[PDB]
């Protein structure tokens, strides 16, 4: 189990670390965040109490650093660092454990969410979307666009999604132009699979993790990312039967864990009634479907 | 964006564009077979292709052969229509090619998007204007070469015949859009008006009659009046 410790906390902020959350007053004795489970990914994340205004967070991995969080003042924000004087980094965790100055990562022993949503995450694909070479942590924040919708300023600050455009030369062969239109296998199975994500899970992956940027930070460009990658999955007649159901499972976890008052923003109406109601794959996804009918049938 | 009233002086600028129109791509007659289920046969149709400006028209006879052993015909109509204005298009010297093709259905947007992508420069558009080129197999001549067809052709007129020479394009697409209205909404009535008087023919290259300038505005009148009553008779105004 491993730590973040956190040098202070200034401001009062609401502190997420995946799906949980809790409010820190102004400078309240607080110092971090044990018993983080090793073996996922893990994003920690902030809401100042006086701007709602830019969420953001950092991604990161226990295994690869040792990370705390310390405020700057100047620029305003918990930024994350990496200590690499290992034994200053033990000191500070152990000493701040024994003052009872860290809350526990509270897991659940039956719960499997946090695993469920991030099962094909992976730090090293994070590190590919979010271009920030020098520290092992990636930042995202609520306000940061992507490379297509760029297309459509500054490239440093921007997510480096996969691009996904159902009307391009790169979606369409030079005389296939219905077939491709109407039955996007090519594309999926050739185009994103075979050549650019090599296997479903790096695609997987990259899904997941635009569904959780648009989950927790309200990032609009990882909202429309997400639907396009589901899209492009159940416009396609031709499809891995274990790629189909493992969308099922990757699908069903996210409406699952879905804010219910957030489900108005947050899911398209056209791409979920088009994939569960109308697309090749309308019924290959009982679980997603059965739960969305459950608690979100206004949207269909 | 959508083509309608308040652009309509666009349609005669000096940007080359093009309407296109599918309605009567697909074309059947609907019978009952001998066990009394319902089957249709197709019959020859066609692709308008029109540019406003000039009057040019690319009538593409669409032969019935081209349906033979395909599925979902609506549908696959839309997509044949897109690769036959896209072939034309490519066929076409560059200065020749459409900054803007404006489809007459909704429906045609994807299809000509798909098919055009490699002509990024040129605006696939819709409009708001419902315009009667439906109603293109009204014409005698027109009609006789799509149903005489036995193989796939391409056949070039002017829509205008030689109106140019005496009035506007403005003009001469407000009298084309009148005559296709008043054939669309009774094409008896329609026809009878336009040929009524022996003495006014059709020259060989042309395809409405010879009317002087004087005889035009009486034959706008009369379909004018044939409209807003059609539109009585409909309606009991
Ligand atoms: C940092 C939050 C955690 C909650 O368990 N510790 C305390 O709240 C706390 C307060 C005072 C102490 N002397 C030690 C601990």
């Amino acid at each position: 189990m491993n730590t973040v410790p956190f040098t202070s906390a200034p401001i009062e902020v609401t502190i997420g670390i995946d799906q949980y959350s809790f409010n820190v007053k102004e400078n309240q004795p607080f110092h971090g965040i044990k018993d983080i489970p090793i073996g996922h990914v893990h994003v920690i994340h902030f809401q100042h109490a006086d701007n709602s205004s830019m969420r953001y967070g950092y991604w990161f991995d226990c295994r690869m650093g040792n990370f705390y969080i310390q405020y700057d003042p100047k620029d305003g924000l918990y930024k994350m660092m990496e200590e690499r004087d290992g034994a200053k980094f033990e000191n500070i965790v152990h000493n701040f454990k024994e003052r009872q100055m860290m809350v526990s990562y509270p897991k659940i022993d039956e719960d499997d969410t946090w695993y469920n949503l991030t099962e094909f995450v992976q730090m090293d694909k994070i590190r590919k979307i979010v271009r920030k070479d020098e520290n092992q942590f990636s930042y995202v924040d609520s306000s940061m666009t992507t490379v297509q919708e760029n297309e459509l300023s500054d490239p440093a600050h921007s997510l480096n999604y996969t691009v996904i455009n159902f009307k391009s030369r790169e979606a369409i062969r030079p005389g296939h132009e219905m077939e491709d239109f109407l039955d996007k296998s090519y594309y999926l199975n050739t185009v994103m699979l075979q050549g650019i994500f090599k296997n479903s899970s790096n695609y997987f992956g990259e899904l997941q993790f635009a569904f959780l940027n648009a989950m927790f930070f309200g990032n609009y460009g990882s909202s429309l990312q997400w639907h396009a990658m589901i899209e492009l999955i159940c416009s396609s007649a031709t499809v891995p039967k274990h790629m189909l159901d493992k969308l099922d499972e990757i699908l069903y976890y996210q409406i699952k864990t879905l804010p219910e008052q957030y489900s108005d923003i947050l899911l398209n109406e056209r791409v979920w009634n088009i994939c569960l109601y109308s697309s090749f794959q309308k019924n290959s996804l009982h679980n997603t479907e059965k739960i969305m009918e459950n608690k979100y049938p206004e949207l269909l | 964006g959508a083509m309608n009233s308040s652009n309509y002086a666009e349609l005669f600028n000096n940007d080359i564009k093009l309407f296109v129109d599918d309605t009567n791509v697909y074309r059947v007659t609907v019978h009952k077979t001998f066990e009394g289920n319902v089957a249709t046969k197709a019959i020859n149709g066609c692709i308008f292709t029109l540019n406003p400006k000039t009057g040019h028209l690319f009538l593409k006879i669409i032969h019935t052969s081209v349906w033979a052993g395909q599925k979902r015909l609506s549908q696959l109509a839309k997509w044949k229509t897109a690769e036959e204005v896209s072939a034309l298009v490519r066929s076409l010297p560059k200065e020749e090619q459409p900054k803007q093709i404006i489809v007459t259905r909704k429906a045609m947007l994807d299809p000509l998007e798909v098919h055009m992508l490699d002509f990024p420069n040129i605006a696939i558009r819709p409009t708001e204007l419902r315009l009667p080129f439906s109603a293109a197999m009204s014409i005698d001549k027109l009609s006789d070469v799509v149903m005489k067809a036995t193989e796939p052709q391409m056949v070039l007129f002017n829509i205008y015949d030689d109106w140019l020479d005496r009035i506007s394009s403005y003009t001469a697409f407000s009298r084309l859009t009148l005559l296709l209205r008043a054939l669309k909404t009774n094409e008896e009535s329609a026809k009878m008006i336009l040929l009524s008087d022996p003495t006014i023919t059709i020259k060989s290259y042309h395809l409405w009659p010879s009317f002087t300038d004087e005889q035009w505005i009486t034959i706008e009148s009369q379909m004018r009046d044939l409209i807003l009553t059609e539109y009585g008779r409909k309606y009991n105004v």
